[PDB]
């Protein structure tokens, strides 16, 4: 379970992704400084339920739905995958 | 691969299969099925023939326009053998005769001619050679033609060491000389059999299975240099096989034993026909040699063919041997033959 | 008087227009549209329920007497929700006139058979069923008529391909004619012929 | 004109000839490859250039209505001939 | 009769006689064809077209002709609206991709701009 | 060597410099024994016991959606944002520009005609290069 | 060669001549091409003067003249009557439809050439071939039969 | 006009090296077996891939999914893009964000170290169009090119 | 979703017609094998009838079921009348057709078709 | 043609030929166009 890459998907306008949008404005720059070699791929796209994909060793991918979450819940949800398990 | 022989299409009549075959002996029983299986997938098929052109006519519809090439040849004339194989990537030899003629004996047909064909194919740079022999081919066989086939197998591999050798048992089908042969014993009222057919075991194979395996061997990567035994699913004693044949024709079956030495003498008499002999001494010998038990050699399954039971196909061969009273009798009315495991 | 142009009279147009009003006033329950072309041919467009009443009226009424069914056919227009247009072409010997009656159908809505009105329709309705797949209620004997036995599909549909899906050949292994997927040594070459410039402004469709 | 490839096969006026390793050469065994021997490119090049007094010449190919659509050829360039786009005849201005 | 309630998608695929291979593996394209750039006429950019995915063509060994095994290689259907074409594909069980119609953008043309006092639109030649 | 298809012989996705996803269509199939390029990799994964989870073009494009949903939105410009965040991270990057002048790889028309394997193999492109050099 | 080979060769000529001189086609015609076949029997060409006589029974026929378009629905029936001709038997394909599908080559309902169903000895082009062109093809079949060497080949087997 | 390149120098058959080290034609079965055999000996940094300039996204994601299944992350492109800072985390960092049609709304375009005429001839045409009809001002940092 | 019925008002009424047609086809197979002299067993003929019925087991629309039965009755009629020939009946068994392999790898080797 | 001869052209056959079907002189069809797609030819020299 070595983390290899994180992908964040979100809409640009939907209210369901407002928390994920806030998380990026607040925490992303701090997060990227902490993990300078971890790919954190942010990919916006209209009318998408926000999601978090974590790719581990040997192509194992786990998905977390960030829909209708707050900026802290998204921080909480995201710290689980980076820190380890839960 | 030359771009002209890259396979294209979906495997139909207008497709290109990549196979460029010269099929010797394509004008006989096994050959018509082999040409048909090649021609239906879009192969170029060169067909050497020495018969009248009337006799090849049934082959002309077996391929798309331009995919069948008919050439004259003479088994003696070595230039016509080279002419027929100089453009092909596989050569298939089906030359055979069940009797000897004034001009060609069993050595000619099963040794000299196959060697000449294989010789020319090696020097032309033919990629694959497929040679049809016989399951019971053996140097110590009672049958002269089966001894000839054993020598021919060894002479062919001496000039074409990668040759694929196909060893079928007796081949049944609409134009066979096996089921039709026994069915035609009705004309003599009683059926002689040496030891009443209780000392002979047969494992006959369906003609379309052999041709399918032969055509699969033109493309099978794992087939080169090998000897295959093409047999049917089931073994029978010659008694029960003949009884089943007469059951399927709904003709009165009256068997009686006949010593082999008397039987061979009758074969010599029928062998004197200057046309196509109804039987010969060699034919009598081969009917009463048992098929060798399966061991070691790969079979039809190794070439992607499931052997068809005789019980599934016999009626398509034997319905024309019935009288009007029994013509419409179905498959299930005939009791199937009893099988053996030895 | 203009030698290359086809001469025209207004008399037939007026006569056919008046009879079109007559038919519409008598059969308002079914008549959806009446028009007379500049080729002076009257078309009555009806709801499919009106086929038997409409064609019975035209055969038997004393001022109509369209006693001869010239032909009965279909047109496939895939862009319509009822893609099949059913066309009856009728002849009146008494008045030396012709009329066209049109209704519509889709793949799952049969039309009534008019064999009780014109026995002539028997094979035509079989042809429409065979070629287009439109079913006819109360037909005495409805089954394929032009296609081969066991033929699958309705080849005059616009989306049935020109060369079909299966072809035939004799196979020597089984000793009979067999059906196999179509494979063509030369594909039919499709030509794009339409000019990108408009030909007939009288038929220009609104810009929308 | 007609030449032969190393395999011995005649080359057509379109430049066609099978490869030596092309199996499709089997179709000519005991038969023959049909090749027209009168190459049009060689015959048209044998025609003399026509000299004319004007700078525009019309070619309809000869025979009037049996030739080709009548076309007009410009002969102002003195470093080359005007060639007819239909029948390949050449024209040059006299001076 | 009276009407009945059939609450499911219209699907006539079992009555069309099409082989299963040419229903499930096919992809149709629903689009308005682009103008041929070689011509200014726009009359061929007015109707919706349905065409099938292109499949393998190969050389005929005898003549060199283009051979095919695709029975739908020439099928082109015309529709008055995008919604008509979508409806037709769905009932025939064909997966489809639909592309939006492209209309040329409105443009401002001013012949007088060719002779501007102080703008780059002044043409150097006529 | 595994012969693959060119852009004229596959239904394949490309994203232009604006981020617009667009797809080609098959015009002719690949020559000889060449195959669609994702299918070669899908076939390879099966021989190697690590089979990929998609067998059709539609399924491979479903996967593309999992990795980046803009990649299946054809002819759309999906708007971006967060240049401010990107510039904050760029501020921390301590590297200095060199004195070498900025010189583009292509300076004249002669450098334009042959820049990938397809244009390098074009005989028309070679005629263009010769004409604007001689 | 020998006197036994000479005798065999002269016998081939005799049996060949007999089959050349008494070719009986089936009464069998499919479409417009059959109309020109009638015109070959008509007085100007009078096929019967060459020894050519229609017989309706396949059991009494030597030649099948496929004179018209061969549809998929017709193909099994044509194969049946070909199979029911006793041998030796010959097939003449007459006209573009029979030759290769002709005007209807691309139809869903048409066999693209009768030589997908039966073997063909002579192909007569045209749509339709004239009565004279058909007669030419019949005389080409006779010369083909003149070349048969069945007894010589039997002797050399 | 470069479409005639598609008719030359084409790879039409799988090739593998023979005993003499030369490339020879082989079947798909054989060539993919050879590659599968080597793909199982290695993992991690021992396996890498370089994508060229004409690769579609379906093959890119397929190739990536394959290498990830052997725990390799060295999926590389020939064309360089800086990885410092955001890198490719944010799409705005490596796109033409104003869009092609946005060039017609600008009033100053500053071109940095680029020759748009030959690197993007239709984008340069959009600049000339705006230069002509909007009086667009254009400045360049780089070599003086026409 | 309001449509005219053809014969059956609901899928339950349509299933009744399907079972009647199935019975008619089931009883006909032995007579057809005997009269046409087909080289197949009666069991093999009835298995083919079953396979043809299950080719449409997924249909839920009562109108489509009505038309499938109408066509199935026509095919039965041309079989009982011996309007179909042996070639026509044997066409259901595809005895000369090499079936297309279903796995990804086999299709990849053969060609470009999905 | 004795009193009304045809026009003389250099390319007209001087020797007429009858129907040569089913002889070694028979016409055999073939594609008259040249190869369209050209394969890459791998190097003759090895690579290590
Ligand atoms: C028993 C009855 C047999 C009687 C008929 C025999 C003669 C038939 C041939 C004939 O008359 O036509 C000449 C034919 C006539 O020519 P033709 O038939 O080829 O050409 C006819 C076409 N026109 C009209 C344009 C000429 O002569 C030939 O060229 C063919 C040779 C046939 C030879 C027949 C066998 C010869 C005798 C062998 C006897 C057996 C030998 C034993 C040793
Ligand atoms: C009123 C009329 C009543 C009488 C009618 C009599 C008409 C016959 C006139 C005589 C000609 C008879 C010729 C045989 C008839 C044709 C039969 C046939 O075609 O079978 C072909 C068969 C075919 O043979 P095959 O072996 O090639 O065929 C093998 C199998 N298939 C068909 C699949 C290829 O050939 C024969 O069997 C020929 C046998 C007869 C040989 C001729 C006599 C021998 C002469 C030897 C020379 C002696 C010289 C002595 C002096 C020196
Ligand atoms: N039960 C069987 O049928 C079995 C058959 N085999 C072998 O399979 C092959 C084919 O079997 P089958 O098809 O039954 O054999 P056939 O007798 O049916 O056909 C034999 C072929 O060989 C040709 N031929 C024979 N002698 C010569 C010759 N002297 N010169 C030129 N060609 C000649 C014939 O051509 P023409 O017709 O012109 O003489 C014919 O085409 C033979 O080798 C046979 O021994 C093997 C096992 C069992
Ligand atoms: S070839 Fe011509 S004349 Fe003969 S049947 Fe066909 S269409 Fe009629
Ligand atoms: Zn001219």
């Amino acid at each position: 379970l070595g983390l290899r890459e994180i992908r964040v998907h979100l809409c640009q306008r939907s209210p369901g992704s407002q928390g994920v949008r806030d998380f990026i404005v607040q925490r992303y720059v701090e997060l990227k400084k902490a993990h300078p070699n971890l790919p954190i791929l942010i990919r916006e796209c209209s009318e998408v339920q926000p999601k978090l994909w974590a790719r581990y060793a040997f192509g194992q991918e786990k998905t977390v739905s960030l829909n209708n979450l707050s900026a802290d819940e998204v921080t909480r949800a995201m710290q689980n995958v980076l820190s380890g398990k839960a | 691969l030359h771009h002209a022989v890259i396979p294209h299409g979906k495997g139909g009549r207008s497709s290109v299969s990549g196979v460029v075959a010269t099929v010797f002996g394509a004008t006989g029983f096994l050959g018509r099925y082999v040409v048909n299986h090649l021609g239906r997938m879009g192969s170029q098929v060169i067909i050497p023939y020495r018969c009248d052109v009337y006799d090849i006519m049934h082959l002309r519809l077996m391929g798309d326009l331009g995919q069948l090439t008919f050439l004259e040849w003479d088994a003696r004339d070595k230039d016509s053998i080279r002419k027929a194989v100089q453009h092909s990537n596989v050569v298939i030899n089906l030359i055979g005769r069940e009797w000897e003629t004034r001009n060609f004996d069993f050595e000619d047909v099963f040794v000299n001619i196959p060697r000449a064909i294989a010789q020319a194919s090696k020097e032309a740079g033919v990629e694959r050679f497929i040679h049809v022999s016989h399951l019971n081919a053996s140097m110590k066989s009672s049958s002269k033609s089966l001894r000839s086939k054993a020598v021919g197998e060894k002479e062919v591999r001496s000039v074409f060491p990668e040759a694929i050798i196909i060893r079928p048992s007796d081949i049944f089908g609409r134009e066979d000389r096996f089921l039709n042969h026994f069915a035609n014993y009705r004309w003599f009222l009683a059926v002689p059999l040496v030891s009443l057919g209780f000392k002979t075991v047969k494992q006959p194979v369906y003609v379309a299975d052999v041709s399918k395996g032969i055509v699969n061997a033109t493309k099978d990567p794992d087939a080169v240099g090998k000897t295959f035994a093409f047999t049917g699913p089931n073994r029978y004693l010659l008694f029960h096989l003949v009884k089943y044949i007469f059951g399927m024709t709904h003709r009165t079956f009256i068997p009686y034993p006949l010593p082999l030495f008397v039987y061979s003498w009758i074969g010599k008499l029928f062998g004197l026909s200057p046309f196509e002999p109804w039987t010969t001494k060699d034919k009598v010998e081969r009917i009463h040699i048992s098929d060798v038990m399966p061991t070691d050699l790969p079979g039809l399954e190794d070439l992607g063919v499931q052997p068809t039971p005789l019980e599934l196909k016999s009626i398509e061969v034997l319905r024309r041997h019935r009288t009007y009273r029994w013509l419409s009798s179905e498959i299930e009315e005939t009791k199937p033959a009893k099988t053996v495991n030895y | 008087k203009r030698p290359t142009v086809r001469p025209r009279s207004d008399v037939t147009h007026k006569q056919l227009s008046a009879f079109g009003e007559y038919v519409a006033e008598i059969l308002p329950k079914y008549v959806q549209q009446v028009q007379v072309s500049c080729l002076d041919e009257l078309e009555i467009c009806i709801h499919p329920d009106g086929v038997i009443p409409t064609l019975t009226f035209l055969r038997d009424h004393t001022n109509a007497q369209f006693k001869s069914l010239a032909d009965l056919t279909a047109v496939d227009v895939p862009t319509r929700q009822n893609r099949f247009e059913i066309v009856y072409n009728l002849l009146s010997l008494r008045f030396n006139s012709r009329i066209r009656v049109k209704t519509y159908a889709d793949e799952l809505t049969p039309i009534d058979s008019i064999v009780s009105v014109h026995i002539a329709a028997n094979w035509y309705e079989r042809e429409v069923w065979d070629m287009f797949g439109v079913f006819f209620f109360n037909h005495p004997d409805l089954r394929r008529i032009l296609t081969d036995y066991g033929f699958e599909g309705h080849p005059f549909r616009k989306d049935f391909p020109l060369t079909g899906y299966v072809e035939l050949r004799y196979d020597d292994e089984v000793k009979r004619v067999v059906a196999e997927p179509v494979e063509l040594a030369q594909e039919f070459r499709k030509f794009d012929l339409n000019s990108p410039w408009e030909a007939f402004p009288a038929y220009r469709q609104p810009p929308e | 004109g007609v030449q032969v490839s190393p395999s011995g096969e005649k080359i057509t006026h379109t430049g066609q000839v099978y490869d030596e390793k092309d199996y499709r050469r089997v179709r000519f065994v005991d038969r023959q490859k049909e090749v027209n021997e009168n190459f049009a490119i060689d015959l048209i090049a044998q025609q003399p250039v026509n000299e004319v007094e004007h700078r525009i010449i019309a070619c309809d190919g000869g025979g009037g209505a049996l030739g080709h659509p009548k076309v007009y050829i410009n002969l102002d360039k003195e470093t080359k001939t005007g060639t007819c786009g239909y029948c390949g005849l050449q024209f040059k201005q006299h001076h | 009769t009276q009407l009945i309630t059939v609450d499911e998608k219209l699907d006539i695929t079992t009555l069309t006689g099409v082989p299963e291979e040419h229903i499930k593996t096919r992809k149709v394209r629903i689009f308005v064809p682009a103008r041929n750039n070689m011509q200014s006429g726009v009359n061929n950019t007015k109707k919706w077209k349905m065409e099938f995915d292109t499949r393998e063509r190969w050389e005929n060994p005898l003549m060199g002709w283009a051979s095919t095994a695709d029975p739908l290689s020439n099928m082109v259907l015309t529709f008055s609206a995008k919604e008509d074409a979508i409806a037709f594909a769905e009932k025939n069980g064909w997966s489809y991709d639909v592309e939006e119609k492209k209309v040329p953008k409105p443009k401002s043309k001013s012949y007088g701009a060719n002779f501007s006092w102080n703008k780059r639109t002044r043409v150097s030649t006529k | 060597i595994l012969p693959g298809a060119a852009y004229t012989e596959k239904s394949a996705t490309y994203v232009n410099t604006e981020g617009r996803a667009q797809q080609t269509k098959v015009a002719v199939t690949p020559p000889g024994l060449a195959r669609e390029d994702w299918k070669i990799i899908r076939a390879l994964s099966e021989i190697a016991g690590i089979t990929l989870p998609y067998d059709t073009l539609d399924q491979v494009r479903n996967r593309l959606e999992e990795v980046s949903p803009n990649l299946v939105r054809y002819d759309d410009i999906e708007e971006t944002n967060y240049f401010q965040q990107a510039s904050e991270l760029a501020k921390l990057v301590n590297q200095e520009v060199l004195a070498d002048p900025l010189v583009p790889p292509q300076l004249t028309i002669k450098d334009f005609y042959m820049t990938d394997s397809i244009s390098r193999a074009s005989q028309t492109m070679a005629k263009c290069v010769k004409a604007v050099t001689e | 060669r020998s006197r036994a080979e000479y005798v065999v060769t002269k016998l081939d000529d005799l049996i060949n001549w007999a089959r050349r001189s008494s070719l009986w086609p089936m009464t069998f015609g499919l479409a417009c091409c059959a109309v020109e076949m009638m015109h070959m029997a008509a007085p100007r060409y009078d096929m019967d003067r060459f020894g050519v006589v229609f017989r309706a029974s396949p059991r009494q026929a030597d030649v099948m003249i496929v004179a018209g378009t061969l549809t998929n629905k017709m193909a099994p029936a044509l194969r049946k009557v070909y199979d029911q001709m006793p041998e030796p038997r010959y097939v003449v394909s007459m006209g573009s439809c029979a030759n290769g599908g002709g005007y209807y080559h691309y139809s869903y309902s048409v066999v693209r050439g009768c030589d997908r169903i039966v073997p063909v000895d002579i192909y007569v082009p045209g749509c339709p071939p004239t009565a004279e062109a058909l007669l030419y093809g019949i005389l080409q079949l006779q010369r083909k039969i003149k070349r048969e060497q069945k007894l010589k080949i039997w002797y050399r087997r | 006009f470069a479409y005639d390149g598609l008719k030359r120098q084409r790879l039409t058959e799988p090739m593998v090296r023979n005993e003499k080290g030369l490339l020879t034609y082989t079947s798909w079965e054989d060539a993919l077996s050879r590659v599968a055999g080597m793909l199982q000996n290695f993992e991690g940094n021992a396996v890498a891939a370089i994508a060229g300039g004409l690769v579609d996204a379906e093959a890119l994601v397929a190739l990536k999914d394959l290498l990830n299944k052997v725990d390799s992350d060295n999926l590389c492109t020939e064309e360089i893009f800086p990885t410092e800072g955001a890198g490719t985390d944010l799409r705005s960092n490596y796109l033409l964000n104003t869009t092609i049609a946005g060039v017609e709304e600008a009033d100053v375009v500053l071109l940095v170290g680029t020759n748009p005429r030959f690197e993007a001839p239709l984008f340069n045409a959009r600049i000339r169009k705006s230069w002509l009809h909007n009086d667009l001002k254009v400045a360049l940092i780089g070599s003086p090119v026409d | 979703t309001s449509v005219k019925p053809i014969f059956s008002r609901d899928l339950n009424e349509a299933k009744r017609r399907v079972r009647e047609l199935y019975r008619a086809w089931y009883r006909e197979v032995p007579n057809t094998v005997h009269l046409m002299q087909l080289d197949i067993t009666v069991k093999q003929g009835r298995d083919k009838v079953r396979e043809m019925f299950m080719k449409n087991a997924h249909v839920t629309d009562p109108r489509v079921v009505d038309l499938l039965v109408i066509k199935g009755k026509m095919e039965l009629q041309e079989t009982i009348k011996v309007w179909k020939q042996r070639t026509h009946v044997m066409r259901f068994f595809h005895e000369t057709e090499t079936p297309r392999p279903k796995d990804f790898l086999s299709k990849f080797y053969m060609g470009h078709d999905p | 043609p004795t009193t009304n001869p045809p026009t003389a052209r250099k390319f007209i056959w001087t020797n007429h030929k009858f129907n040569v079907s089913a002889t070694p002189e028979q016409y055999v069809p073939y594609s008259t166009t040249r190869k369209k797609i050209h394969e890459w030819v791998p190097p003759s020299t090895p690579y290590k």
